[PDB]
């Protein structure tokens, strides 16, 4: 499994997977044409990736739903030790028969839920996504459910699953697992910067109305996976091929001759 | 038959529904035990609706009752009456939202929902067959909030055709209790308005209005607030349990008051309602029933509904009653005031008769009505969120744990849409 | 190796109108509306034909 | 495109001498009819009178694969045409119409065309595209579905007498 042989798994299979993402869905912007429903799931899956690692820049750290949970550790003390964790979730854990319980980050028995277990925790709403997709938050919902019911196939013999998606490249054996970090993401979180991401009173407090929500995402990292077509190019070709055909139909007709020239 | 399941979540829709299960029980002549002590076979005619019967004789109500606080519940199983909820229906995180709506409806609650809507799915698939859902909750707080609009989206998705019904509680800015009611209240209707079939608002400050005014007791409180709010929910299925001239379920009601999709917020009123010094004097006749039912200030909402024209209107009759004057009065009332009836909709009234009137009383009426003077509750309430929001007010409670301003920004463009829309109906004309 | 470009490649016969945010489902309570499918687990084929390595 | 195979040319402006480079295969002796190249340069996809497309890098004489793999086409590649995604678009002799991502040589969807494609032309934004036959008639192919749609058909050749 090389995070494709899932594509083509999942698609192999409507009746056991029946979603939205079966199948191609218009977007909400008008200039871009359509995806295919495996193209479109790789561009989610991008976008998710890119989201995640800009999200976990930052202090706060996100989590699959039912896939797992990116976590970071911090040991304590112009400066902290972070180390990331991807502690796993239950109905994963479940499936998984040969992994040991081991705790890889340690929490009091009041701190039960990953929610409160991790610094940062994030809900990834898949709402920044389907923006930047410029796809439906409902079909990028369904490819999100559709996907981590990768537990069905680890439960099946064998299956090693090795999913990339970016900074995090992580591997599935018969049932045991491991992971691995990109040594220079790692090396940003040491980077020792992180003294005013960990506090939340580094700003002035008066730039939270001041700036607006466009201006920050357009210096976002995000937004820039997909190229911008032409607009005026786009709908020009658009309505020029629709006029093309829908009276193509006849080609005898010509009422304007032109015999010598 | 054609039952239908209970399920409330938080604080205000365990209080609700306590009262509740406390009348229909009492109604049904149901001891504290689960024990049969009524005196006619009626109230065992139709007791399927609403209890299931377990081995010994004894019956269980099937609501579900699910909150993010065990102290809610704690409190309500001692009192009276609370040996009858089943204690496996109680499901309640450890953590708690603080009225904050993300808490209550992104972190604990989705992974708290897996328990509750296992036991809803065997609730639903183990009854004959279904009528519909009916919730209870409180817009002002995050946790209710959101549990019961996200498990509204799940049940809708789930069961598209079975009919789905809440009780919610708007805030009012004039009694409000916290600071953060605009932001969570228009994001629980954002998708209210998309899944709830039917939607029924009520608020604290006409309670405390009419329970002042009409009752004119001393001391008010919120078990009296109940029991008032409890009665008028019983006056809406009581014909869906009981015999009648002209029996109306709730998929009658909502075939008949609803014109358009997006119209689906109502507001009701109970009669009878005399004052302590006049129980003795007052007749109860029809003419005072309707008179006293078109009442403003009978109102369990603050709109003043003068301030706009009814699409549509629609009345249960509890009691013996002959049809004949029913209709006269309907007829009567609709004629005397065609300047609050929009005309494109001639007859827009609605009338039904169950022969059986609750306990104590000979006579009662239950009241909906769908009109453009709710309005101004959306208004007032997009007034004071673009108010708190321009500033960017309490924002990083909501944006740490998942939200974004885009979310905030649809919300309110949908919600100003939903005003526009309710009020071009109301300059329509024929 | 070589893998196709998946942003680029396109889909013609799906039109380009979107639902918008804007839609309802309350109030359409018809019986003919369409329920979810929940997911099934596949049939468990085990390894009675795998190598043995 | 030789009969016996690929050449790459070189002019240059400073002498008329053209300089000729053979595309060299292992125990490869295919005819090859028709060629086509990527926007990118890198490779050129040429047809073969069997039925397979093989593909070679302009860089190095070597190919690189085969092409469709457990499958022929019957009567040769008439006709090339590339997507800007890498997608081939090719016609069969016989008549017949597939699309060959860039993977392993299997196709996303076919379907079959009365009479010998002679013409692929795609239309801006590269969907929809026009195809001719070579028994005179003018077809209609959308792209990522390959649906035959007849738009006009025209008389093979030479009519001999009209009556009414
Ligand atoms: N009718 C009624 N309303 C209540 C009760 N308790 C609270 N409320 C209303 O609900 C609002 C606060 O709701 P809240 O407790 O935060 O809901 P929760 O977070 O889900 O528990 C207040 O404005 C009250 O007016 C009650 O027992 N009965």
């Amino acid at each position: 499994m090389n995070l494709d042989s899932i594509f083509e798994w999942i698609l192999k299979q409507p009746i056991n997977y029946p979603g939205k993402h079966q199948d191609s869905q218009p977007r909400t912007n008008p200039a871009y044409k359509p995806l295919e429903a495996k193209a479109q799931f790789h561009i989610i899956f991008k976008a998710t990736g890119e989201y995640i690692r800009e999200k976990m820049l930052d202090g706060k750290g996100v989590n699959m739903r039912d896939f797992g949970a990116f976590t970071f550790e911090i040991f304590s003390d112009k400066h902290h030790r972070i180390r990331p964790c991807f502690v796993p979730d239950k109905k994963f854990r479940y499936s998984l028969a040969r992994y040991a319980g081991k705790e890889e980050i340690s929490a009091p028995k009041s701190q039960h839920s990953i929610y409160q277990k991790g610094f940062g925790m994030m809900f990834c709403n898949a709402g920044p996504i389907a923006a930047s997709c410029y796809l439906g938050k409902d079909v990028v919902s369904s490819a999100h459910n559709a996907f981590i019911q990768a537990v069905s196939d680890l439960t099946t013999l064998g299956h090693g699953l090795n999913i990339d998606f970016g900074f995090v490249k992580v591997y599935v054996q018969d049932r045991d697992l491991r992971y691995s970090y990109n040594q220079n993401f790692a090396n940003t979180l040491n980077n020792k910067n992180f003294e005013y991401r960990l506090r939340k009173s580094d700003t002035p407090t008066s730039e939270h109305w001041n700036t607006t929500y466009e201006s920050k995402w357009a210096k976002s990292s995000l937004n820039s996976l997909l190229k911008r077509p032409n607009s005026n190019q786009v709908r020009n070709y658009y309505e020029k091929t629709l006029a093309l055909k829908i009276m193509s139909l006849d080609l005898s007709t010509a009422e304007q001759t032109n015999y010598s020239r | 038959m054609r039952e239908i399941v209970h399920i409330q979540g938080g604080q205000c829709g365990n209080q609700i529904g306590a009262k509740f299960w406390e009348v229909i029980s009492d109604e049904h002549g149901i001891d504290p035990t689960g024990t049969y002590h009524g005196d006619s076979d009626l109230q065992l005619e139709r007791i399927n609706v609403y209890y299931n019967e377990a081995t010994g004789g004894r019956y269980v109500p099937r609501a579900i009752l699910m909150d993010l606080e065990p102290g809610t519940m704690d409190s309500v199983r001692a009192g009276p009456f609370g040996q009858l909820f089943r204690p496996d229906n109680f499901v309640f995180g450890q953590t708690g939202a603080g009225n904050n709506w993300a808490k209550g409806h992104y972190t604990e609650g989705a992974e708290l929902i897996d328990s509750v809507l296992d036991v809803v799915r065997k609730e639903a698939e183990g009854c004959d067959c279904l009528q519909g859902f009916q919730i209870t909750h409180s817009l002002g707080g995050g946790t209710g909030s959101g549990m019961g609009t996200l498990l509204i989206s799940k049940v809708r998705e789930e069961y598209p055709d079975r009919i789905m019904e809440t009780f919610s509680v708007v805030p009012s800015p004039k009694v409000s209790d916290t600071v953060v009611e605009p932001y969570n209240a228009t994001l629980s209707v954002h998708q209210l308005v998309e899944n709830a079939d039917e939607c029924m608002v009520i608020d604290n400050e006409a309670l405390y209005d009419i329970c002042f005014r009409t009752l004119k007791l001393t001391t008010p409180t919120y078990g009296d607030l109940n029991h008032l709010v409890s009665a008028a929910m019983s006056g809406v299925t009581c014909c869906l349990r009981f015999p009648g001239q002209l029996n109306s379920d709730l998929r009658k009601l909502a075939v008949n008051l609803i014109p358009f999709p997006r119209l689906h917020f109502f507001m009701i009123g109970f009669a009878p309602l005399t004052s302590r010094g006049s129980q003795q004097y007052r007749a109860l006749t029809v003419p005072e029933l309707t008179q006293q039912m078109f009442d403003a200030k009978n109102m369990m909402c603050a709109a003043d509904p003068r301030h706009g024209r009814y699409l549509t209107a629609s009345a249960l009759f509890r009691g013996r009653m002959s049809t004949k004057e029913v209709d006269e009065q309907m007829l009567n009332v609709q004629n005397k005031n065609s300047s609050y009836f929009v005309e494109w909709i001639p007859n827009n009234i609605k009338s039904s008769i169950c022969d059986i009137p609750p306990k104590g009383l000979k006579m009662a009426v239950t009241f909906v009505g769908n009109s453009t003077a709710i309005q101004e509750m959306f208004k007032r309430v997009a007034e004071q969120f673009t108010a708190m929001f321009r500033r960017k007010a309490f924002l990083h409670w909501y944006t740490g744990e998942g939200m974004d301003e885009m979310e905030f920004t649809e919300a309110e463009s949908n919600m100003n849409d939903l005003v526009s829309e309710y009020q071009q109906y109301q300059d329509a004309t024929a | 190796q070589h893998a196709p470009v998946f942003e680029d490649s396109q889909a013609a016969t799906v039109v380009n109108k979107f639902q918008g945010l804007r839609q309802g489902t309350g109030g359409k309570t018809s019986t003919q509306l369409p329920v979810k499918q929940p997911f099934q687990a596949p049939n468990p084929i085990c390894g009675a034909f795998k190598k043995r390595t | 495109v030789l009969n016996n195979g690929v050449q790459i040319l070189t002019i240059d402006k400073a002498n008329k001498k053209v300089k000729s480079l053979d595309v060299n295969f292992g125990n490869i002796k295919r005819q090859y009819t028709c060629v086509a190249i990527d926007p990118s340069d890198t490779y050129c996809y040429c047809g073969t009178k069997t039925g397979d497309v093989f593909e070679i890098n302009i860089e190095r004489a070597i190919f690189k694969r085969l092409g469709p793999v457990k499958k022929l086409f019957s009567l040769g590649i008439g006709t090339l045409g590339l997507l800007p995604n890498g997608d081939i678009i090719v016609g069969a002799g016989d008549g017949t119409v597939a699309k060959l991502s860039i993977q392993n040589m299997q196709v996303l969807s076919q379907s079959e065309v009365l009479g010998a494609v002679t013409s692929i032309s795609f239309t801006g934004d590269y969907t929809h595209f026009f195809c001719g036959t070579s028994q005179s008639n003018i077809y209609w192919i959308d792209t990522e579905k390959l649906n035959p749609e007849l738009r006009n058909t025209c008389h093979y050749e030479r009519i001999n007498d009209i009556a009414f």
